[PDB]
């Protein structure tokens, strides 16, 4: 096992030039320094290692640092360089494995002075470098102060332009905090065992003698990596002509409500506006906002009913004007709007946080490529066209490539019949093959209609009040209990279900000054794959192990569909045969060469999600869909 | 022995006037134009024939003002003709209106 970390000129997105890496050897114990001149001896270096089938320890490597060193390698020494997905290790995926629950550790970090505010739980190689007590500076601070005692200034990030002798010394600081932070993961039994030395094993012994969690997740980033590489296919002229028929609706429609009200300046996006507003038209707020004056309140305007015919007709004119402000404000005005992001190859390369969650389920940001409003959401119909793989281009051809989008059919209460076929040995998971399992659950629940079981099922399960559930039948908090005790009465397993696991985790619990002081027996549900999945509060926490079960099987879905189509044959990229170019929870989207191509990743994906099922003996039934189309509008 | 104007009825009260006309550019919730309304009442009163005084609210009539370059509030203006002639902004006193309005009269 060997230990780096590199330093380049730039991002990914744009590095030129090679500086320098270290590379600490543990059959050795000492550590080699490599520099512009030695970046040919640096790729063998890495390579030896792969040849005895030993590891190879990077920070963020996965998604930065294997890609780099092969892209360096084409341009500077024209040579293919790929480190083997098996033969690469990610400490940063291993912080946010074993480490998902950093929001309370740095309670205490907090307390010793230890931890920069900036730095609050980061899973940067710096920001550990100050939790283990290895962070004798930073290298851009270093560079800064000393720019002074030199005169000339400083720009934005240009501590990278040029290889320099303190960047040299701060490249050894970034690989002892890599290999100590590597032995703080490993020193985790419940991941790491303790009859296994991880620090001197192949590759073979690595991923099976540890948790399985470990491998799903270095399998998930290497290929959400190579998806974020792969990016999603933009039509700008589409969108651009959105934001002329927004822009001049936005204006349109700010006349006239600038008619309905003066000044001394009618705001688009303000909350004091409202606040003046509406309570000089008749309308007594029935829900107000915290310390002062009522928020925006969408949901109110739908019911504010004031006696000005004009205001009244004017609030539906608000409804319109804020949603486009929300479209434009994501599409064409944002600071992360979609038009900043599409890249010179014509696609938006959205990045994707793989257990960037405690269920495991992903973050999608910069732009989040997981929130582009639905076809059923106003204007969504033409946002969803824009996100295509029709927009882009073929290899050989140019004959646009079909997308094929393939959903995880009812995963949530397919999730709950699994966990609850330990109480009513498959019943329920037979409901759901048999079909019309919500109608089921609105006998079982006494409600009137199937949609109103369906926005049952979901807020009961995951700890919605009364409420939410008062206001199906036009009521209150009021009703809510009899609809919920009803449900629990007609189907057991589910109150079962919450009996045995619930009271798995504790042993008595107390109630202390409005706190409950529950003593517990481990303050973490385990996941389908061992990893530690913890909750807060045992008045539900079911919510956190369907949630954690549907995330933890797209995620090996996503990698076996991947490995199955490679197996087959199918090459990875735009120059093969197929491209991922967005993972959505339990939905995913696939570019595809060829129809054919799309149809064969269809049926992939389906006998991948069997063999997911079967690998961990679901005891439910686990199917999917897919659709064959030019783009997203059209896959969902 | 006061004028209330609108921004309809501005144009005709105002603009189509012969004789100096002194509109307050005022609003409910203001301070110095409170303390001058006392003031423009004797001054309509005393300069009857010669004045006409006149009032604009402008949190009711909002598209008069901003015409006018309205700054602060109370804003005297005597029009002359559809044209201001001269313009006074803030509180004032009368013997300082009397000398003001007679030099330009």
């Amino acid at each position: 096992m060997i230990v780096s970390a590199i330093a380049a000129n730039a991002l990914l997105e744009s590095v030129t030039k090679f500086h320098c890496g270290v590379i600490y050897d543990y059959s050795t114990a000492e550590y080699v320094s490599y520099r512009p001149s030695d970046f040919g001896a640096y790729l063998d270096a890495l390579e030896a290692e792969v040849a005895r089938g030993g590891l190879i320890v990077f920070h963020n490597g996965h998604k930065y640092d294997v890609p780099a060193l092969t892209k360096l390698a084409k341009l500077q020494l024209n040579r293919e360089f790929h480190l083997p997905r098996e033969n690469c290790i990610d400490t940063l995926v291993l912080s946010r494995l074993i480490h998902s629950n950093l929001k309370d550790t740095d309670m205490g970090l907090l307390r010793s002075g230890k931890l920069p505010g900036k730095r609050f739980g980061s899973h940067a190689l710096e920001a550990w470098g100050y939790r283990l007590g290895e962070m004798k500076g930073e290298y851009k601070d270093d560079f800064k102060r000393m720019l002074e005692e030199q005169g000339e200034e400083y720009v934005d990030g240009m501590e990278w332009w040029n290889f320099n002798e303190e960047m040299m010394d701060y490249n050894v600081q970034d690989v002892v905090v890599t290999k100590a932070l590597l032995e703080k993961l490993l020193s985790d039994k419940h991941y790491f065992p303790p009859e296994i030395d991880f620090t001197d094993v192949g590759y073979t012994t690595f991923w099976s003698e540890s948790l399985e969690a470990v491998d799903i997740e270095h399998r998930a980033a290497w290929l959400l990596a190579k998806q974020e590489r792969n990016g999603f296919p933009f039509d700008t002229k589409a969108i651009e002509e959105l934001y002329v028929e927004l822009a001049a609706r936005r204006s349109e429609l700010l006349r006239k409500l600038t008619e309905t009200f003066g000044s001394w300046v009618f705001n688009p996006s303000s909350r004091d506006h409202i606040q003046k507003k509406l309570q000089e038209a008749g309308w007594v707020p029935t829900k107000y906002t915290d310390k002062g004056a009522p928020v925006v309140d969408d949901e109110v305007l739908e019911g504010v009913r004031v006696d000005d015919p004009e205001k009244q007709a004017a609030i539906d004119l608000i409804k319109e004007y804020l949603m486009i402000q929300k479209r434009i404000g994501q599409s064409a005005e944002g600071d992360k709007a979609w038009l900043r992001y599409v890249a010179e190859d014509g696609k938006i390369h959205g990045s994707v946080n793989p257990n960037g969650a405690v269920t495991g389920r992903a973050t999608h940001a910069f732009p989040n490529l997981a929130q582009i409003p639905g076809v059923r959401s106003p204007y969504g119909e033409q946002c969803r066209a824009a996100f295509g793989a029709e927009h882009h281009l073929d290899g050989i051809t140019g004959k646009p490539w079909v997308q094929a989008g393939i959903d995880a059919s009812g995963l949530e209460l397919r999730c709950l019949a699994h966990f609850m076929a330990r109480f009513d040995n498959g019943e329920y998971a037979h409901e759901i093959l048999n079909g019309d399992i919500h109608t089921k659950n609105q006998i079982a629940a006494e409600l009137p209609t199937r949609d109103n079981a369906k926005t049952f099922i979901y807020g009961f399960l995951y700890g919605a009040g009364d409420e939410k559930i008062g206001q199906i039948v036009g009521a209150g908090k009021e009703r809510g209990k009899e609809l919920k005790k009803k449900f629990l009465e007609n189907t057991p397993a589910i109150a079962a279900l919450r009996e045995s696991i619930q009271q798995t985790l504790v042993e008595s619990s107390q109630w202390v000054a409005g706190e409950q002081q529950v003593k517990w027996k481990r303050r973490w549900i385990k996941g389908l794959d061992g990893r530690k999945v913890h909750v807060r509060s045992p008045h539900a926490a079911l919510n956190t192990l369907l949630q954690s079960a549907g995330a933890l099987i797209c995620k090996l879905w996503i990698i076996k569909t991947e490995e199955m189509l490679v197996e087959k044959g199918l090459k990875h990229g735009w120059d093969g045969d197929f491209a991922y170019m967005a993972w959505v929870h339990d939905e995913i989207q696939v570019g595809c060469r060829t129809e054919e191509i799309a149809q064969v990743v269809i049926e992939t994906a389906q006998e991948a999600m069997r063999w997911v099922g079967d690998h961990w003996n679901f005891r439910c039934l686990l199917d999917t869909e897919g659709k064959m189309g030019p783009n997203w509008a059209i896959c969902h | 022995k006061i004028i209330h104007l609108t921004d309809d009825s501005f144009d005709t009260d105002v603009l189509k006037a012969d004789g100096a006309i002194l509109v307050d550019f005022w609003a409910e919730w203001c301070g110095p134009c409170k303390m001058i309304a006392p003031i423009l009442d004797e001054i309509a009163d005393e300069y009857q024939g010669k004045l006409t005084v006149a009032k604009l609210n402008i949190d009711q009539n909002p598209g008069t003002a901003p015409k006018y370059g309205i700054r602060g509030i109370p804003t005297l203006l005597l029009f002359k003709n559809g044209e201001v002639a001269a313009t006074k902004v803030g509180a004032l006193s009368k013997g300082q209106l009397k000398e003001f309005l007679d030099a330009n009269l």
